[PDB]
């Protein structure tokens, strides 16, 4: 299940950036990002193999991928930031 | 890099994700789930990797086939061409 709706200036500024990118298609900084991705721990609702892919936050400073990312649905603004290497995600809300 | 897991001795999902992050070296930061073990065998471990998972039929008992889950993300890992050679005894 997902914990919660948080809006999108609570987040790191690093999410805006990364949502931007995914409206332009890139170009990314990592080659996971736009992969599908499976939702192997069923944490996000359940949907067919290709509705969610996934990209990274950058963490300022840690020189590695780190733990933040944005999973995209197909639903209008359909949007889920985790900040620690996928055990939780909230749905983001960009209009606050 | 060689990883060795005594299956008969983990009996929850969490000891085997514990040893894991110990076997295979993953940063501390590791988020003990599959999503997480997919992201560190596409992105972090040392390959060539060899996978010795003694007594994988008990392990599969104790853990409900959370034991299967876990070998499916290598298998998909090997399958996408990571250099992962899986040995089960």
């Amino acid at each position: 299940d997902v914990s919660g709706t948080v809006c999108l200036s609570a987040l790191p500024p690093e999410a805006t950036d990364t949502l931007n990118l995914i409206a332009s298609d890139g170009p990314f900084p990592y080659s996971q990002d736009g992969v599908v991705f499976q939702n192997r721990e069923s944490v996000l609702p359940t949907q067919s193999y290709g509705y969610y892919h996934e990209y990274t936050v950058i963490t300022p400073g840690a020189r590695t991928r780190g733990t933040r990312r944005i999973i995209t649905g197909e639903a209008t603004q359909e949007d889920y930031y985790t900040g620690d290497h996928y055990a939780t995600f909230s749905l983001i809300d960009q209009t606050c | 890099k060689k990883a060795v897991i005594n299956g008969e001795q983990i009996r929850s999902i969490s000891d085997l994700h514990q040893t894991l992050k110990k076997e295979l070296a993953l940063p501390e930061y590791y988020g003990e789930n599959l999503d997480a073990l997919w992201d560190c065998l596409t992105g972090w471990v040392e390959y060539p990797l060899v996978l010795e998972w003694r007594q994988f039929e008990q392990s599969k008992q104790l853990t409900e086939n959370g034991a299967e889950s876990v070998l499916q993300v290598f298998r998909e890992a090997k399958a996408e061409g990571c250099d992962i050679t899986i040995i089960l005894s």
